[PDB]
This record gives structure tokens, C-alpha cells and sequence, in this order.
């Protein structure tokens, strides 16, 4: 796996929808500021995505404490309806790490919406690793829909 | 050694204690970088205002521009001491204004009064009144003895401490005092990004959002505070009092600058910390340690530690460099400076001349 | 003493607790690290709406800037007791903004209001009525005794304890109230971004005791007292969405510098700060020579066994 840095030029950053395309000539993104980070299966450059700096995968080990970030697009279906309730949002987190880790503590951002719409919230707080394996293949797979609208992608770290 | 400088390092929790017209707090570049300010105004007021000054040093200066409510004032405070014509009179004379029923009578600027200097007055005003001397006499035999008209200063320190501009009246020739403390803008000994708080309004009758809404700037801050007193310049300005009288007005003032916290929005902040290093020393002339911070104290477990390891490594350079003598004492919560264990064993070491 | 000093150490969760514009948690600089942060106002509301508050001070207050469903609301519930007309012209002559069948009418700004006190105004604008009293003549009347009218704050507490602004009609002369507790911003006392580990929140706040009495149209200490023990309670529990230290003071005092260099630790937070909040104290306490009436409950200077225990103490004085 490979964790990159990874800079689009504003001319193609204009639109969300613009974003993977860029980065494509499936991997994980996520807006830092354009910057962002770039987790993919392969190394990652275009005169329309720059890359600043690039490869890892984790020892890790069980029962173990991680600082986490994450943008998803927690929703209802009755169209893909947000989530907006506060306890909704951790219960939704903790449902879809299923036994993967246990959330000690979160705090949703609900984040301003993007643009059909879509509702992001980013969940940052701490983790500790209960299902070791489970829990690479939530990140390398991802976390909720419109996955490559910038949400999705799961970062961990130390303490 | 006629002057004693004091020195004190206080940090204070998240609050805004002075700020301007756009509620923002005050601030100063300061080596290059940010720091947040309290005004050397703020810091007179709160110790004049102060509970500590009213039972320490004494009651403190009416200060006022409205001359017809200094008079009824006045009719009512000495009214049972002088005639009311004499009151007028007198303050008709001090003012430079005329003092009759009119319910608005201006000065030309914000002054303090001492209503026991104004009796005082009074009782000259009286007497001249009896040998039918006129004003014009009366005020060339006044300024004869400006000494025992600065007596009265004793029952007004912050005057004798502050100063007093006059520009009308006979207090332009006799009530013109250079104040005896030079005193500092209280800086912060880093740089400082202020943070804001988004405060809210929520109406109990609005089912929409809150009836209010908006933001107040604040931060927290390891601020030094600097001040002097010309003890010569004390002596005089209260009439000519003893060298020990004067000692014992600046260690009260010792001790407001490391205890006497601004008022500002603390109803909502509560940063009511102490000072956690006072520094005192007697000296030929004023010196200053702000040059100290001039380059901006990092943290390093905090900005107080590594802020006092500042003040203490360039107070050492300082008299080292201009072979700066004299005694000097210091108290934290240079072998020649007398560690004191107590602000009060610190302050009666000023009171013993050092 | 006057003042009386409370230090609360909570301990709970570093989120969820309070919210800016963006939805972000509030925080604060201190000792150059950040520290997650409740705002003082935030506590205020939380203790005021809770059950606690309730149940042992009284009722809330009602703060309005939306005069017209206002002047419903003293119509629908001082019907009886008053004349439908003055019970307007009180309003009207209170905010200074002139009271009309308009169902919009805002004030200067909102302010609290209980509904007691302007029961009690009523009766004068009576009297005055009956008497003919023109308002200026009034204002003279009532502005004898600014005491006869604080008393009816111990129907609204929370303004005695957070004071009042009024810069509009003859409010700003008579209801002109300084808060008598002091509150400060409840903050962190470790470095929020080793094992996880949960917040420990330093709270400080100190009331006034003359002044609560002053606000209270002249209450006794013991009533005033009385107050400060649910304010304790208040400050050592309620949490929006462990270690309490009472002293009694000549000047407020906050132990706040205790943390300016943040409390450290691989394995929990709160054993370190109490034991940096107990170094600093005495520090403090034999720096500045204080001897006022001390006491702190910790399961870790008179000790208390229990809350209760120092809640009845701080009744009794020291």
C-alpha cells in the first residue's frame, strides 16, 4: 500500500466530481486543503495532479490506542437522507468499524455540506485496535457511500 | 538610591482584561511579534479602585469634569465647615470657572480633586476673605508655600503617585504635580495568537435560533509588569514627608502590582491569578527588564518557567554590564539578589530601605 | 471573609461538550498548548435549566428581547391580579419601548426578567395610578429603594448571580444588577492533540457574598450561604450534553497556574493534576500568607470524607 502527498492544480480542483479523475490518471483520498492525501494499491504524476511525496503497511498489534480521523456520509434510506442527530453519527461510526475497534472517544464535525448534495461529517477522536487484520481491510476498502467524493478514507495515528 | 524599581512576571487563564473600542483586546508589537496589553491606565485604576488601596493607603481621588455636581458635592461634604460662599468660591478660584446655580458648569478637562485639599483652600479663601485681600494677592502669597498645600495629598495618593494637569484656575500654579511612579504597559513576555470564543444568546422565547449571536476576543498571557517610584519626588509631592513615610507607600504599591488584577469581563472569565515572581531593587536610575523578551519566549512547559529564566539571565547580564549595584530582592513561587520565601518578609525589606 | 473560592476537577470526556459556529469543539491556549474548553456561559445555562436548580433554588428567568409575545405572556399569566392596562403601561415604562397591540416589539437587547419583580412593579405603577404619579415623579419614588426591589430577584436567582444589563427605559436606573458570582472558562488541565485516557477539566468559580446578599434585597449570610453550597454542587457535576477545594477569601483566587505547564501522564490525567493542584496551593497559600477557612474533598486544608460533607460545611462557614 502506498501513502502519498499529492497536489491537483486549482484549474482541475474546481468541482468535486473533477477531484478522482485527476488523481485516477480504486484508491482512497482526502482533502487537506489542491492538497491531499493519497492512499492507493499502486505508486503514484500529471502535469494535472502533482506528486510531492510517496509506501507502508502496518505492524499494528491488539488492544492498542490510535488517534483517528474520518470523513464519511453517514445516511438513511427511506434517497440517501444524512444523518444529523449527534448520537446517530457515533452509532453509525461504531456500527460500520463493527468489531474491527471500539470508539473510546469521538467528536462529530458536521461538516458544511459539499457539492446531487452531499452531507459530509468528519469523526475524529481515539481508537483501540480490536480485530487487527478486520480493521486494514475497513481502511483499505473505506467507510460509507460516495466514497470517491473525498469521504471514506480512515487515517490513523499514535499516541 | 532614590529610585526602586519592581518587577513582576504574572500569568493569567484565558480572559480578555483590557480591551479598545471594538472589544478586542489590546495589544503591542514587542520584538518583532504580537503581544497582548494591558494599559498602564487599566493597572492605575484597579489599584486606585482597589479595596487593598482604601484600607491601606487611604480614599482615593475624585476625578471629574462636571463642576456643578463637584459642587453640590462639595456643598454637602463641607457644608457644615464652611459657609456656601465660600465653597463657591474656592472652587470658582481653583477652576477658573464660575460656579453659580446653573445646572451645567464644565471644566476644561477631567481633573482630580482631594476634597481635604479643598478645604484646606477654603480655610485661606476665608481668611483672605477677612483681610479683605484680593485673588490676585491671595494666589501671590499661595504659591509662597506650595509645600504645605502638597500636604494635603496625603489624603489623595494616586494623585502624588500619577500626577495632575492643570489649565485653568489656580491650579495652574498650584496644583500642578508630576507624579512620583513611572509605570509600564503590562506586556506579554511571548508572542501571542489570540483566540476567540463564539458566544451565543438563546432567547427562552424563540423557537428559531439563539436572539443572539457573535464573538469575543481572549487569550491567556504571562504578562511583566514595571513600575518605579521616585521617592524623592513622593516625599514632595505629599508635602514633604519622611523617607520612611515614602517606603512605606511604595511597598503597598509593591504589593497591588503583583495582586491587583483589572476588572475586565472577570465576572465571565475569572482569571483572578497572583503574581508568581516579584522582583524589587534599588537604584540611581529607572532600568527597565522588558529587553529581557525582546526576543519572544518560547515555551517550553509553559511560557512562565522559561519567561522568569529569561528575566533572571538578563538582569545578571545587565548589572554585570554596567556594573549595576544596589539592593535587590526577589519572590518566586545573581548572588547579590536576597531570595525572599514571602511577598510579605519581600515587602518589609523595602520598608527597611532594602 | 467575603469571598468564597470554589475549585472543581471534573473529569469526562474531552467531546461533545461544546460547539463553535463550525460545529467544532471549543478550545483555548494555555501555557502554549491547547486545552479543550466550556465556555462560562455555557456552564451558567446548564446549571439554571437543570433539574438540580430547580429543585433546590427556585425558577429560572426568562430572558426575552421579543417584547410582544412578552407582553402576552405577563397578560396570560398576571390576568387576574392585574388590570389588563397595567400590566402593559409597567412594561412599556420598564423596556422604555412604548407597548402596542403590534406582536412585534424588540428590545435593546435580551435580558432576563422575572415575572415576580415585575408583579411587584405593577403595584407601584398601582399606587401611582390611584395617587397620580407622574412617571418621572416615579422614578424618583422607586429609586429610594433599589433594596425593596431586589428582593424579588429570589424569584430569579441566576441574575443575582450573573447580573444584568439594561440600557433602555426605566430599567436602566432600577434593574442595573452586578453579578455576583464569578465564573471562569472550565478548561483542560493536560495538552489535548501513552495509553487513552479521559479529560480532566479544571473549573473555577468565587461568589461575592455581599454582594449576593446586596442583590438579594438584603438577605441574610446564611442565605447567601446557603446558595453558594447548590452553586458548588452545580459546578462539581453538571456536565453539558472527583476533586472539590472550597476557601474562604478577602480576595477571589484562582488556582488555574497550576496547570500553566500542562499535567503530563502515560496512564491518567487526574492524579497528576491533583497532586499539581495540591503543590501549587501551597505555594500560593504560603507565598501570599492566606489563612481562610480551607477545605477539600478528594479521594487521594481541612479533608472531607464526602461532597455532602464539605457542602455542609461551606454552610456553616468554614
Amino acid at each position: 500500500m502506498y501513502l502519498s502527498k499529492v497536489i491537483i492544480a486549482r484549474a482541475w480542483s474546481r468541482d468535486l466530481y473533477q477531484l478522482h479523475q485527476g488523481l485516477w490518471h480504486d484508491f482512497l483520498f482526502h482533502v487537506e486543503k489542491c492538497h491531499v492525501l493519497l492512499q492507493s494499491a499502486q505508486m503514484p504524476s500529471t502535469a494535472v495532479a502533482t506528486v510531492i511525496k510517496t509506501q507502508v503497511e502496518f505492524q499494528l498489534q491488539v488492544g492498542v490506542p490510535l488517534y483517528f480521523r474520518l470523513r464519511a456520509n453517514p445516511i438513511k434510506t427511506i434517497c440517501r437522507v444524512p444523518l444529523i442527530k449527534e448520537a446517530e453519527q457515533i452509532a453509525w461510526l461504531q456500527r460500520k468499524l463493527g468489531n474491527a475497534a471500539r470508539v473510546e472517544d469521538v467528536h462529530p464535525i458536521s461538516e458544511r455540506p459539499q457539492y446531487g448534495k452531499i452531507q459530509t461529517v468528519c469523526f475524529e477522536g481515539v481508537l483501540t485496535i480490536n480485530d487487527a487484520p478486520a480493521l486494514i481491510d475497513l481502511v483499505q476498502q473505506g467507510i460509507g457511500p460516495a466514497k470517491s467524493m473525498g469521504c471514506g478514507l480512515l487515517s490513523l495515528a499514535p499516541l | 538610591s532614590n529610585f526602586i524599581n519592581i518587577h513582576v512576571l504574572i500569568s493569567h487563564s484565558p480572559s480578555c482584561l483590557n480591551r479598545d473600542d471594538m472589544n478586542m483586546q489590546k495589544d503591542a508589537i514587542f520584538g518583532g511579534k504580537r503581544r497582548v496589553r494591558i494599559s498602564s491606565q487599566s493597572l492605575k485604576r484597579a489599584m486606585r479602585k482597589s479595596g487593598y488601596y482604601a484600607q491601606n493607603i487611604g480614599e482615593s481621588s475624585l476625578r471629574t469634569i462636571h463642576l456643578a455636581q463637584l459642587r453640590d458635592v462639595l456643598r454637602q461634604k463641607l457644608g457644615e465647615r464652611f459657609d456656601q460662599k465660600i465653597i463657591d468660591k474656592t472652587l470658582a478660584l481653583l477652576s477658573g470657572k464660575s460656579v453659580d446655580e446653573a445646572e451645567k458648569i464644565s471644566a476644561d478637562a477631567v481633573t482630580p480633586w482631594v476634597v481635604g485639599e479643598i478645604a484646606w483652600f477654603c480655610e485661606q479663601v476665608a481668611k483672605a476673605e477677612a483681610d479683605n485681600l484680593d485673588d490676585k494677592k491671595l494666589l501671590k502669597v499661595l504659591k509662597e508655600d506650595i509645600a504645605a498645600i502638597r500636604v494635603n495629598l496625603q489624603q489623595g495618593v494616586d494623585i502624588a503617585l500619577s500626577g495632575r494637569m492643570a489649565t485653568s484656575g489656580m491650579m495652574t500654579e498650584l496644583g500642578k504635580v508630576d507624579g512620583a511612579m513611572s509605570i509600564a504597559h503590562a506586556i506579554t513576555t511571548h508572542q501571542v495568537d489570540s483566540d476567540i470564543d463564539w458566544f451565543t444568546a438563546v432567547d427562552d422565547l424563540q423557537e428559531q435560533g439563539s436572539a443572539h449571536l457573535g464573538t469575543q476576543e481572549f487569550s491567556s498571557g504571562v504578562f511583566y509588569r514595571y513600575a518605579n517610584i521616585n521617592l524623592a519626588q513622593l516625599q514632595e509631592n505629599l508635602g514633604g514627608a519622611s523617607r520612611e513615610q515614602a517606603l512605606e507607600i511604595a511597598t503597598h504599591v509593591v504589593h497591588m502590582l503583583a495582586t491587583e488584577v483589572p476588572g475586565a469581563k472577570q465576572r465571565t472569565y475569572a482569571a483572578f491569578n497572583p503574581a508568581d515572581m516579584v522582583m524589587v531593587n534599588f537604584s540611581d536610575m529607572p532600568l527597565s527588564m522588558a529587553n529581557a523578551f525582546e526576543k519572544a519566549v518560547k515555551a517550553k512547559d509553559g511560557f512562565l518557567q522559561p519567561s522568569i529564566q529569561a528575566f533572571n539571565q538578563y538582569w545578571d547580564r545587565v548589572a554585570n554590564g554596567y556594573g549595576l549595584n544596589g539592593a535587590a530582592a526577589q519572590f518566586s513561587l545573581t548572588a547579590q539578589v536576597k531570595q525572599m520565601p514571602t511577598l510579605e518578609q519581600l515587602k518589609s525589606w523595602v520598608r527597611n530601605n532594602g
